[PDB]
DNA sequence: CTTCCTCGAAGGTTC
DNA sequence: GAACCTTCGAGGAAG
């Protein structure tokens, strides 16, 4: 299937696999659960992926839910009354829940126990519920939102970080014989360079082609079936999209290459203020197109050979 | 008579009175015979 | 009905019926839904009958609602739990959902499953539903107005554009054909000249055009007929609107032309900022009437001599 | 009654009463019921009559409701079954009901049929219910504030406008007969200047001269007589109220002209802000009395000669 | 005269006193009931007690009721039905009757009768109740929540006003003969001037310096007894009590004027972000002192000449 | 016991002592009941305890309540009906009752009345003369007719040094601790104004001064238990001091944002916005301005900096 | 046990430990409860732990509950009527009580009594509940969100501040003892270095190196063992993360030291504006490597020394 | 009905 | 005087 099931089929993420390998293995022989863990990072790197892996290795049931299910404090209490010795409990978007309900889980994790109120309103006592062990797993694509009590409590936290070309290539392979197509080696790399090192944008665009290829060709990809599917999909051999060839083309036109205030350059691509600084400028950043400077942002030379026009 | 009886009962209780309470209202008048504005102004004067 | 049932009836928007075309064939040959699609551009372009047509030619119902109409994680669990397989859910003005519902739809595109505490009291449990198989269509304005996690999970996008005066010709010609009604070429082509561009805008004009033909002449539509019905109406010799009027008048009396503020010209017109910003500034500056500058926005000197005002 | 009855008996809208006649006698010769109208105006110029006079000229039942009389959809789908072929349904301030009422108005117009939700918790099912031919007509005050996918169903548009001294003299001196009163033709000219361009505030003002002509004149409207009781009644010569009057002082004795926000004026004056924005402040804006300025609103040079103080 | 009978003893409000006389006179011409009236105005400038004299005035009995202590549409129906014809229906707040019952109102008010359907709509039958004539009078402080439909049936506005210096010493001189104590022309004056314009504020300060008097005097108010009675109570001949003075002089001591924000002037007085933008700021801005700015409060020319100090602009 | 009972053991207060005094021996003299007052202010200054002195000179049971205990107005009216000529009422914290209760109120106050529907019918009871005393430290939260009904308002102010010196000096007798008159003082300049806060640091030196000492507070133990609470001579907490010297040292005086100043020192936001900076502002050692906090030459001469404008 | 239990176990914190001594045994002498304390400061400092052993020293039954479970009125009164003599309530996370049930506490706190209503109707009344002696605990990361009532009624306050590395190398030989782990003197202080003087940090650091030391070595922890675990976690010897090396290095090389803003950076390294200022910047800056100026942050000398970097 | 937070303004620095 | 950055203040909407 899609997702992979075991360290042996996860691909990349060297950095975070070697560290849960000693982790789980070292749990194991002490016949412990394991520490509390937090995997944190962009989006679509692979932490909802991961926490699978996780359970499939530990060999023991996942109880799965989510931060913006958990409304109030009793929905909570009523989820950590199920849990059995060994249980893992994964909590995604773990950033959404209420600060009311997260200042629970402070006790939870660090003694296994939680005060409650009970009794027929009108008389009532508190008591202490007691937790078998148990581990909890958390995912989020922004851990600063989480207070710092809560994020002291993660024995174990997971920095997940962009795939490179190798990696992300093999991924585009794999995928491929899910939905048994064949490509060949050179179609898989192309790929692989336009998925802005992201595996769900990769898997996106081998759709994508996939369909071209079968309903105007003989049903296979090629490094020429590629290009004319990619052209259709309109995704430059560098990822860029045609807004982000306006914006770098609109520097060099209009402004020489800068430097450009971001409010003038808005208004002459017709962008939104925000979302030029938060959608698009982002990736041309990281990639070495443009460069903030303090009298502006500047196209560099790359930006000037890709788009075909001479720098000086 | 039963319009009148009937009819009041059923106005007062769209003007708000609670079914159980309207008819009480309505019963409570001595005269039978009042005719439905008559039943209905006395219920309401007589309930203030 | 005058909507059009399939692509053979669909005119225009090549670039996108193309792309359509190809996927939606790919995934009939494949027991399968289509992946979720994304229809965004101007308001009135067509793209909620898109998502009639793309019904037809998967054989499969519609249903229909809006991101304004739901208000709570339960509204769209109720919506969800009564697809059934292969059905396609339209949602219009998706953009505008609360962040509380958007947040369900996470798990119910990727995986096809939701996380619901179910009960109450000392019932409360928490449930996995497993969704059955749907296509999400949805509809917004611009793409830079959704998140990044919601963004990145629909696979198809569909960008649509204005139509070109040869297409409005031709819709107008069609709609005409439906009512028991004649349309000179001449007249078809002013009319359509006068839709800005918008073919909502084309049939409404028409049908008024119609009433009048049919008492203040001998039912049949010419130049001239429809040169005075247009001219009964607040509809102006290129298609702007009283509101069009009210707002270049304004312009240039009272601010001289500008540079003035959106925010600032839309209180004094008392009109909102989204009405002038999805629907009468797009126009305006497409046609050269609105220049977009760091200041503000300028009237041209082709306003200024449409209303006849001094330019110096 | 005081109300016109029919389109030979409603003084002035010559625009509005000419677009509707063609389009009403239009439809009877097709057989048809006519399509969705939207009236649209500042507050009292006759948009209920004309609903009555609409209905007369058709020959249809007139049953009328209101957005903030309909609080849950039970009470809009009792009202719609309710309705026999060709009846108008007539709604007030349709732009203020509930978002979940709009709903039901959505495919009511596009189609005549509604889809009603059924069952509760884990019942979910709806039902499809479909309206017999009606003609909707609505009324608002702020057709900037309406909701944009609503105001695109309406078919027909009626801008309603202020009505001019020629049209407000015929209404005093048709109101004034059926008092049987005696009022010169010079006096019901200064009543109708000063009436504020309001067929409402026109009658309002004729009542409260009667009483005065009855006990400190001989019962008959002299010019003197009148403007000695609209002084009495403290309306300026160009219909400011005792409140507007209040406001411009105050600018200028206080804040020498200003600028002065909002919130600073209306503590001030012992009047809430936002009855002083909402109720008060469109008037002296359209006369050009107030301008709204970023650091507040402003005491033009007309306010000053106006109020008789010495400008800057 | 403290609590008038006519307009002859009521005192101040002479715009709206003047106005409703020739109404009332006017309506006595006929055999009709006065036009429904709606009293706007600041909360406690007498708005209650002037209904009472209208109903004198026409010589109608009135009845007296609030908008929250009607619930059900049955409430109103039945106290109408206990009018006479020409009686005075005065109903305070009426922006807070609830809309149940205001769609029943407009009825009454316009035909004077209430049709009432009933049945499922496939049958249905009415009953019709004849009102005798009455007269509404509204009284509310805030007129923009009010709807359109039931502004639009009341035809006789009136404004009340804050009570200027003659007639609020009047008050006084006459509320200091409900007392035993005896208070000279002068002295009067200057509580007036120190009461706000508003009567109960007035009352108020003559309890308190009546206290003094007959503790630290002879039990008369002389100018020299009020002088010190007004000094032992720390209030201004503007009437700013001792927070009001320290307002200003730390807007202008420290700030120059401003633009200061509210939590800042807060913590500079030690109170509560509440207290002095409800307690304080109020007055102060009615009389022209300071003004609000999205930059924060600003101390005006005025205030400088008050306190005395210097203004630079 | 810690709470004076009467006017002639209440130290301070000038102000309000002086026109209560004024304002109950006046009524008794026409033997009235007192006007409704209202105490309000910063905390621990003695809002709570003039409301018992009040009583006591008037001579009169006091009933006392308090905004949270009432909860409906079922609960009002029935406390009401318990009323007796003359009796005095005590709401302590009235500023939490619901808006539903306050419009009880004002009937009470003002018309001595209340209407009860209670088979649904309207009784009405007539409540004999009595007098309403409340206390809170936020007045500007009640409902603007409410305040316009209370005859008498009391504003609490800070206290002097020679005041709070007797208050230590008089707390120490109860505890039966002999303390020197300079000793006192000390602790004074320290309690920043507060008696409530005089009488914390007297229970803490008393504890030093038994384990420490012969149990005797004097000059010397005095100093060595201030040094171990580390207390400056004007009041100053560790982390007071901190604040002023990152601000001299780190960016000269500032201007300096309180995000910026809140990281530096390692402290929550909030704790330095509202319980360490008010006491250092009032105080004169800082300032706010547009573009952030500056420190004022008091700070740098306290803090032993030489000035550098 | 992992918690010590008594003062002679509680390492460091000598200014609150020293006080808390004086007070305790001053009050024992005079047979009477210890006055109320309020303990608060940074997580994981201690402040729970010292809750603990305050009723171990005072000899008495700790009776536990927190904020997040006191939700009304009744709980709290419930919880007061079952205090006996000398009973010590330690509430933790006290900050989240909401503010009408703070104000229950204010006369229970000075005077052991509150007001409550009882019996029914017109017959209720209103009695006092009198309380016997007790002590009131609390512990808070956000003092400055209790209502400063609150805080004046706490006769005694402990603020908790970091460990130095000799108290923190002996926390980690100590929790070495628990476990059956043998570790080096010169390793331990390795560790110490590092856990930015925090002790859940050291022991979290020492559970690490623990798995590994057992599942790559002979399982015993010692220099050469501590090297190889600490390098495969990234731990600088200033206890700099790896993204925390990344931010120095990319100040220091592309903007040479700075100034540059906060939003300029965190796109250079790929991370987010909120996770940079709440998780990395608060430890680079309270340490000394980055310096807040007016004009942007800035790196300084101890930075460039660190990283190896010439300061010119 | 309340807290959180985000939107708008402006002071200051630099080229 | 265009462009960045930091900081404060008053709204307004999601609990
Ligand atoms: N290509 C087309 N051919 C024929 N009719 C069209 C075409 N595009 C739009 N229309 C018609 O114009 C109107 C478009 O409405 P709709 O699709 O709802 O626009 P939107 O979805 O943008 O609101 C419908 O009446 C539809 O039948
Ligand atoms: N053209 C007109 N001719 C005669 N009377 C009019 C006219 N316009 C308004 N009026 C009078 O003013 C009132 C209008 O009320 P209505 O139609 O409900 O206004 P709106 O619907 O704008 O509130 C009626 O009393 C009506 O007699
Ligand atoms: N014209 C007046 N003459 C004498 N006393 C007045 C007058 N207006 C107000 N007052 C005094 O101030 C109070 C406020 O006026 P009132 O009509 O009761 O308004 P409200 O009902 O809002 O309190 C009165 O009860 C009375 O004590
Ligand atoms: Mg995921
Ligand atoms: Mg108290
Ligand atoms: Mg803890």
């Amino acid at each position: 299937t899609l997702r992979p099931q075991y360290f042996k089929e996860y691909i990349g993420q060297d950095k975070v696999k070697d560290q849960l390998k000693i982790f789980i293995e070292a749990a194991k022989l002490r016949d412990e659960a394991l520490d509390h863990t937090l995997l944190f990072g962009p989006p679509g790197l692979g932490k909802t992926t991961m926490a699978f892996v996780i359970a499939n290795e530990m060999g023991v049931n996942l109880k799965q839910t989510s931060g913006p299910a958990i409304e109030k404090a009793g929905d909570l209490v009523a989820i950590l009354n199920d849990l059995e010795p060994g249980d893992i409990l994964f909590i995604d978007e773990i950033h959404r829940m209420p600060m009311a309900v997260e200042e629970v889980l402070y006790s939870a994790m660090e003694d296994y126990y939680i005060d409650i109120m009970i009794g027929a309103g009108e008389t009532s006592r508190s008591v202490h519920l007691d937790l078998p062990p148990f581990t909890l797993v958390g995912a989020t694509t922004r851990a600063g939102m989480l207070s710092n009590p809560l994020r002291a409590r993660f024995g174990i936290n997971g920095h997940m970080e962009y795939y490179e070309l190798p990696d992300l290539t093999e991924i585009v392979e794999r995928t491929s014989e899910i939905f048994e197509m064949t490509i060949t080696p050179e179609a898989a790399l192309e790929l692989a360079r336009r998925s802005r090192g992201t595996p769900r944008i990769a898997n996106r665009l081998l759709k994508r082609v996939r369909d071209y290829a079968q309903i105007m060709g003989d049903g296979v990809i090629d490094d020429k079936i590629a290009d004319q599917a990619l052209t259709m999909l309109d995704v430059d051999h560098e990822g860029l999209d045609y807004v982000d060839q306006k914006i770098l083309r609109t520097m060099i036109e209009m402004y020489g290459g800068g430097p450009v205030g971001l409010g003038t350059l808005s208004v002459n691509i017709a962008e939104e203020r925000e979302t030029v600084e938060d959608m698009y400028e982002p990736y041309l950043i990281q990639k070495g197109f443009i460069m903030r400077t303090r009298t502006g942002r500047v196209a560099t030379a790359k930006a000037y050979e890709h788009m075909g026009y001479d720098y000086t | 008579s039963e319009d009148a009886e009937q009819e009041a009962v059923a106005a007062l209780v769209a003007l708000g009175y609670k079914p159980q309470e309207a008819s009480r209202m309505v019963s409570k008048i001595a005269r039978p015979d009042a005719s439905s504005e008559t039943l209905i102004r006395d219920a309401l004067r007589a309930a203030l």
